RNA sequence: AAACUCCUGAACCCGGGACGAAACCCCCGAGGAGGGGACUGACGGUACCGGGGUAAUAGCGCCGGCCAACUCCGUGCCAGCAGCCGCGGUAAUACGGAGGGCGCGAGCGUUACCCGGAUUCACUGGGCGUAAAGGGCGUGUAGGCGGCCUGGGGCGUCCCAUGUGAAAG
RNA sequence: CAAACCGGAUUAGAUACCCGGGUAGUCCACGCCCUAAACGAUGCGCGCUAGGUCUCUGGGUCUCCUGGGGGCCGAAGCUAACGCG
RNA sequence: GGAGGAAGUA
């Protein structure tokens, strides 16, 4: 139990770092409803070919950076640039509260 | 052969040219422990009367209760206007708790042992009135079997 | 509501609030009185109810409702404190227990004593 | 736009026994014939049978009537007493063996949906299987 | 400790003969049996209607004053009773007489529990062999209930033994005259003990 | 209830006197296995045991409804009581006292706090015409929700086994 | 026409209702406040639950059928009721 | 029967 999660990327901006963007998906401890609840973490892509819309698998693996302790496993599907909008589109929705 | 539980004697007045003309009304609850109960709610000028009035109306509205080893046989929620009530029922070593109120209701049937909670208003005219309608709407696990078939 | 409505916003604890603020929670305290000046009750009353002001060491400064066959709480007497209101006192939150420091009990009683600091005689 | 459709089959149920009528047409899903089939395997209903009104698909439902009972008001006493949808689209009820709810100490059903088929309580406990709570009908 | 005071009252009280004393008891100078009514006052007084509260607090004194008992082990030694499998309100009938002050009484050494304890904590009573000087003693099943050999000569127990002799004890125990030893057969139930209790009412009270 | 007769005997007195303590050590034996022998107690002359022997502390709250438990006297919007209602403005079952009664008892009451009772933040378990509550309306992003049928993966979900879930609770 | 302002009169007095005048405003272009008894004091969307009845608006060979609205009594049901339907 | 659109003073 090396903690494997999916996820969908968020970011390829960073050099061999990437930024999986997995969801977790269970009930509410006080209703019954299931709810969602998504984690940001970021990941390490040495091969630099684990880029933007890229759904990959990460592990609970050795520390590598101070917020980087998972590696990337494997590739599931590329073509899903649809979500990264829904956290492009929802980031941009943070803008309209200001001055 | 039966028995008379005054739930409540109360005072209600009207104002008249000249003064306030008091009346009574009563809330008896006939009984015999053998699982027919009754309840009535008479207008009278005077108490020792309604007692009568309400001794008599609930000699007629009568009903039949069952009864499992001294207690209820299934699980109710019967709400009356604003007034709920809700009634699981007990295994024996309980006793009947209840609102002073409709603990004679069920005691005057032969309920032992029974788990009760009034709920909404509790007034006792629609606490009480509910929870006859409650026991009416009661059912026993033979009548089941005689709706859901019919030959 | 809805059920969406409830787990992104929630309930409030209602959170009551305190009618006996002499802080710190201690139920008794001790302070020295400061004034004794008997006031009037509420509407359907007409008395010289016996009352005095008291700061306590929460440094609070507050009346306080004083009982029985009278007293000899002059102005500088060290006090308790206790809790209970009275309905004709708008301002009065607590009670003076006697027997302890300079509020002695009253004389001459037999029926409740415990309230009023009074012992067993013969 | 019709959100639940098993619970409007339910609500077309109740308003259709506490007026009292023989047919009550409604959308066929095949869950939704599955429910009638473990529903009217009690008795709560005659039965039901594919059809199509208006060249569309619908589920004639035989509702089921107890007897004119005496008195003012001779409507008959109520089979369905009481049919409420549970596992809500707002909030969905998913329940193990080791909870699942007792109906009327037994006097009711309790119908729900798992891997081996549309169950019900004293069912589901049978196979020590348990699942979505759909309804309960007393 | 224990009560200490006047009993007749106890039993005008509560309009029942509480068997307390001992042979004025059936006798036809029982405070019941010549003032039968509540004392102090107001007795011939009409007492007006009892308040749905009031009757189950009586019986709840009767039983409490019929075995000679405080309040906290009443509760306490009926919160066990609760919490113990069975009928919550003859377990606690069953819990009572297994204690150490009344079952001397059941056995005719005593006509009464209030005697009964006296020698119970006297170190006269013996429970398989031993001597327990506790009233509180829940007697068990199969157990020795006797007089000291020590003390099974006082011009007491011999004149309240022969005063049984051929007794009709209680259809749950066995008594021995001259053997003065009593086993703990079964255990009790209200219908092999008629006491004028509504023990559902103590249920009915301590659930308010 | 008292006095009274009888009956036992808390305290008191004497005599015995613990469990907790069998090993480290020594011997035989190989410094093994095994076995044999011996010193050690603050609690404490305590617990307890044997015998003798005196009836020998009872207090607190309440008594208008909630709330079990009533009369007299003085007081006369004063003195006061009081948790909500409230009572006392002459004939008080509420104030002060007594007689008595109710509840507990080596305890009884006050105050403070926590949960409840409070379905009075409503998951079980509420509402928004007139009682506090529908945004003044529209459009619309994220989010929530979604008609019928077939197949897949099995994320939520459900079932069995195994590990964990320490001890005390 | 008319807030504010002045005068006349009623009045116990009249800083008002009644009257004689009368500025702002109400009118137009542009840009602001964005408030309400903004009320049907009833959020929007969909399905099911008897009818009778006048009317606005389409369609269909028509005192007939059907679709969209506004009124009016009322089935069951709901509410503390009024009442909704 | 319900519904819509003439008083001098404390
Ligand atoms: S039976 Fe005994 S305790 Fe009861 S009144 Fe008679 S003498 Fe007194
Ligand atoms: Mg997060
Ligand atoms: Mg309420
Ligand atoms: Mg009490
Ligand atoms: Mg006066
Ligand atoms: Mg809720
Ligand atoms: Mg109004
Ligand atoms: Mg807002
Ligand atoms: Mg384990
Ligand atoms: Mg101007
Ligand atoms: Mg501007
Ligand atoms: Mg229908």
């Amino acid at each position: 139990p090396k903690k494997v999660l999916t996820g969908v990327v968020v970011s390829d901006k960073m050099q061999k770092t990437v930024t999986v963007l997995v969801e977790r998906q269970f009930p509410h401890p006080l209703y019954g409803k299931v709810i969602k609840r998504s984690k940001k973490y970021l990941a390490h892509d040495p091969e630099e070919k684990y880029k933007l819309g890229d759904v990959v698998e990460i592990i609970e693996s050795r520390p590598i950076s101070k917020r980087k302790r998972f590696r990337v496993l494997r590739l599931v599907e590329s073509g899903r640039m649809d979500l990264v909008e829904k956290y492009l589109i929802r980031r941009q929705n943070y803008q309209s509260l200001s001055k | 052969d039966f028995e008379e539980k005054m739930i409540l004697i109360r005072r209600t007045a009207r104002m008249q040219a000249g003064g306030r003309r008091f009346r009574f009304g009563a809330l008896v609850v006939v009984g015999d422990r053998q699982g027919r109960v009754g309840l009535g709610f008479g207008k009278a000028p005077e108490v020792p009367l309604a007692v009568q009035k309400a001794g008599y109306y609930a000699r007629r509205n009568m009903v039949e209760v069952p009864l499992q080893n001294g207690t209820i046989p299934h699980e109710i929620e019967v709400e009356f206007g604003a007034s709920k009530i809700v009634l699981k029922p007990a295994a024996p070593g309980t006793g009947v708790i209840a609102g002073a109120v409709p603990r004679a209701i069920l005691e005057l049937a032969g309920v032992t042992d029974i788990l009760t909670k009034e709920l909404g208003s509790r007034n006792p005219i629609n606490i009480a009135y509910a929870t006859m309608e409650a026991l009416r709407q009661l059912r026993t696990k033979a009548d089941v079997e005689r709706l859901r078939k019919g030959e | 509501p809805t059920i969406n409505q409830l787990v992104r916003k929630g309930r409030e604890k209602v959170r009551k609030k305190s009618k006996v603020p002499a802080l710190k929670g201690a139920p008794f305290r001790r302070g020295v009185c400061t004034v004794v000046r008997t006031v009037t009750p509420k509407k359907p009353n007409s008395a010289l109810r016996k009352v005095a002001k008291v700061r306590l060491t929460s440094g609070y400064e507050v009346t306080a409702y004083i009982p029985g066959e009278g007293h000899n709480l002059q102005e500088h007497s060290v006090v308790l404190i206790r809790g209970g209101r009275v309905k004709d006192l708008p301002g009065v939150r607590y009670h003076i227990v006697r027997g302890v420091y300079d509020a002695a009990g009253v004389k001459d009683r037999k029926k409740s004593r415990s309230k009023y600091g009074t012992k067993k005689p013969k | 736009m019709l959100t639940d459709p098993i619970a409007d089959m339910l609500t077309r149920i109740r308003n259709a026994t506490r007026v009292y009528k023989e047919s009550t047409d409604v959308p066929a899903s095949r869950f939704k014939e599955e429910i009638l089939r473990i529903l009217a395997r009690e008795g709560f209903i005659k039965g039901y049978e594919r059809v199509d009104v208006d060249g569309k698909p619908y589920l004639r439902v035989y509702l089921k009537y107890g007897p004119r009972r005496q008195g003012p008001d001779p409507r008959p006493e109520q089979v369905i007493h009481h049919i409420r949808r549970i596992s809500k689209p707002g909030r969905r009820v998913y329940v193990g063996v080791k909870e699942i709810p007792r109906v009327r100490r037994g006097l009711g059903i309790a119908i729900l949906s798992t891997s081996k088929g549309v169950l019900t309580d004293r069912e589901a406990r049978k196979l020590g299987v348990g699942g979505e709570l759909i309804c309960e009908v007393w | 400790g224990r009560y200490i005071g006047p009993v007749c009252r106890l039993c005008r009280r509560e309009g029942v003969k509480l068997y307390l004393k001992g042979e004025r008891c059936y006798s036809p100078k029982c405070a019941m049996e010549r003032r039968p009514y509540p004392p102090g006052q107001h007795g011939q007084k009409r007492a007006r209607r009892p308040s749905d509260y009031a009757v189950r607090l009586r019986e709840k004194q009767k039983l409490r004053r019929i075995y000679g008992i405080s309040e906290r082990q009443f509760r306490n030694l009926f919160e066990e009773a609760s919490k113990k499998k069975g009928v919550t309100g003859s377990v606690f009938l069953g819990l009572l007489e297994s204690r150490l002050d009344n079952v001397v009484y059941r056995l005719g050494f005593a006509v009464s529990r209030r005697q009964a304890r006296q020698l119970v904590r006297h170190g006269h009573i013996t429970v398989n062999g031993r001597r327990v000087d506790l009233p509180s003693y829940r007697v068990r099943p199969g157990d020795e209930i006797a007089v000291a050999e020590k003390s099974r000569n006082l011009e007491l127990i011999r004149q309240n033994l022969e005063a049984m002799k051929g007794r009709k004890v209680g259809p749950w125990l066995s008594l021995d005259v001259e053997g003065m030893k009593g086993k703990f057969l079964r255990l009790p139930d209200r219908e092999d003990l008629a006491l004028p209790v509504n023990e559902q009412l103590v249920i009915e009270f301590y659930s308010r």
